[PDB]
């Protein structure tokens, strides 16, 4: 049995630099004449892919900027330049005994300058509104980094029972993250005041995020 | 095909001494009243 | 079992880059012996004196 | 041209079983063994079992005894066999080709086959559609919000997926026995509300396609 205990669990590399997702391993040698491995990328928003076969080789339909080595145990995997290609979990698998497992799973993020969210509020369907509910919700894309928080503040009380985010992982090529806050009610909850607050606070946005919307928005 | 000589007889293997044979020209390049 | 595959296919997509793509390369061996040389240019023989 | 696709399961109980069917083309079967892994459920990403080429089959240490491969050299299909599966086991599970010093050259798209003792429910879609009193600057966002659905996954799109710019799709949020998905996407002005526009939702756990006008 090999276990691949692949360190950082995470990275935050920007674009230009080289980032450096270490593989450590514990057996075995003479893979086909020497004691290397295999890499790959699992992107969230596209299948997987295979970046370096033998931990030496370049690989078609990826580009040249992944190369890497490695020892019995020590193995390194160099991405330099980083480009908008690399937001994904990285591993490293063995192949020369069973089972064939992979690594822990490096998480790169592309560590881009900080970037404010989007502001849209949706207000809900007439079919929702004829079903008696009544979902309201406050998107924030398109922003860096993850950390997002949002407060779905009534103007009556702050409510916080309903309340659900979606957080989006790093796209690919996207170097934006993407978060969704909802607020599921009824229609007399929302038919309760003439006004609403989405409020948010993000790294970026020093003031707070505040966007408001009215009951009569139908 | 695998039709083996039968009228082989086994004998053991003989030998001799080469005195001064094995001598031929290591390349295509002419020489005369030289001692290469 | 650890017995991998001797051999490994190339990936020639027409999209690849200037370092994935194909290049059919004609390596011109080249010998000089001391047999008579059969390949020459294409030089004029002239006559003898 | 390579297509190693997955499909088949809905939606199974803890310790049960279930059957996948994976689509191979673009290389014979006969001349690569099929690798078969899953998608990180959890800890990082795990290996399950590869059959050679006309011979015998590795398996996981974890899963030799419960997880079995059925190929299919006549049919171009590499089917699975799982057994007493459990609900950490829930991720997307893939299927490769051979490489050379036992690669996984190519990657297919898989199926997200879900464990969980809830049962199956199709999804109750309703449009996240803007008011009247609604404003737009040179642009609109759109979505639809999937609520009531189970298992995973659902496919949310802009008039057949039509749309690509900014279109973003966002995980599920796990309720009880349901889940509640979002999305949002990024359409010009001159589409909304001049041009017809429906939210199309496909469920392929349970197969159904709700059309909801936006």
């Amino acid at each position: 049995n090999i276990v691949l205990t692949q360190s950082p669990a995470s990275l935050a590399v920007s674009l230009g630099q080289r980032a450096t997702i270490s593989c450590r391993a514990s057996e075995s040698v003479d893979s086909y004449g020497n004691s290397f491995l295999h890499w790959y990328q699992q992107k969230p928003g596209q299948p997987p892919k295979l970046l370096i076969y033998l931990a030496s080789n370049l690989e078609s339909g990826v580009p040249a900027r992944f190369s890497g080595s490695g020892s019995r145990t020590d193995f390194t995997l160099t991405i330099d330049p980083v480009e908008a290609d690399d937001a994904a979990t990285y591993y490293c698998q063995q192949n020369n005994e069973d089972p064939f497992t992979f690594g822990s799973g490096t998480k790169l993020e592309i560590k881009r300058a900080d970037a404010a969210p989007t502001v849209s509020i949706f207000p809900p369907s007439s079919e929702q509104l004829t079903s008696g509910g009544a979902s309201v919700v406050c998107f924030l894309n398109n922003f860096y980094p993850k950390d997002i928080n949002v407060k779905w503040k009534i103007d009556g009380s702050e409510r916080q029972n309903g309340v659900l985010n979606s957080w989006t992982d790093q796209d690919s090529k996207d170097s934006t993250y993407s978060m969704s806050s909802t607020l599921t009610l009824t229609k007399d909850e929302y038919e309760r005041h003439n006004s609403y607050t989405c409020e948010a606070t993000h790294k970026t946005s020093t003031s707070p995020i505040v966007k408001s919307f009215n009951r009569n928005e139908c | 095909q695998c039709v083996n000589l039968t009228t082989r007889t086994q004998l053991p293997p003989a030998y001799t001494n080469s005195f001064t044979r094995g001598v031929y020209y290591p390349d295509k390049v002419f020489r005369s009243s030289v001692l290469h | 079992f650890n017995c991998y595959f001797p051999l490994q296919s190339y990936g020639f997509q027409p999209t690849n880059g200037v370092g994935y793509q194909p290049y059919r390369v004609v390596v011109l061996s080249f010998e000089l012996l001391h047999a008579p040389a059969t390949v020459c240019g294409p030089k004029k023989s002239t006559n003898l004196v | 041209q390579v297509q190693l696709k997955q499909s088949g399961p809905s939606l199974v109980q803890p310790s049960q079983s279930l059957s996948i069917t994976c689509t191979v083309s673009g290389f014979s079967l006969t001349s690569y063994g099929v690798h078969w892994v899953r998608q990180s459920p959890g800890k990082g990403l795990e290996w399950l079992g590869v059959m050679w080429r006309g011979g015998n089959t590795d398996y996981n240490a974890a899963f030799m005894s419960r997880l079995s491969i059925t190929k299919d050299n006549s049919k171009s299909q590499v089917f699975f066999k799982m057994n007493s599966l459990q609900t950490d086991d829930t991720a997307i599970y893939y299927c490769a080709k051979n490489g050379g010093a036992h690669a996984m050259d190519f990657w297919g798209q898989g199926t997200s086959v879900t464990v969980s003792s809830a049962k199956t429910t199709p999804p109750s879609v309703y449009p996240l559609a803007p008011g009247s009193a609604a404003q737009t600057n040179s642009m609109v966002t759109l979505g639809c919000l999937v609520k009531g659905y189970f298992p995973e996954p659902v496919t949310v799109t802009w008039n057949s997926g039509s749309l690509s710019s900014g279109v973003h799709t966002f995980p599920a949020v796990l309720q009880s026995d349901l889940y509640t998905l979002s999305s949002s996407v990024t359409v010009p002005s001159s589409t909304w509300p001049s041009e017809t526009v429906t939210c199309n939702v496909a469920h392929p756990a349970s197969s159904t396609k709700v059309d909801k006008k936006i």
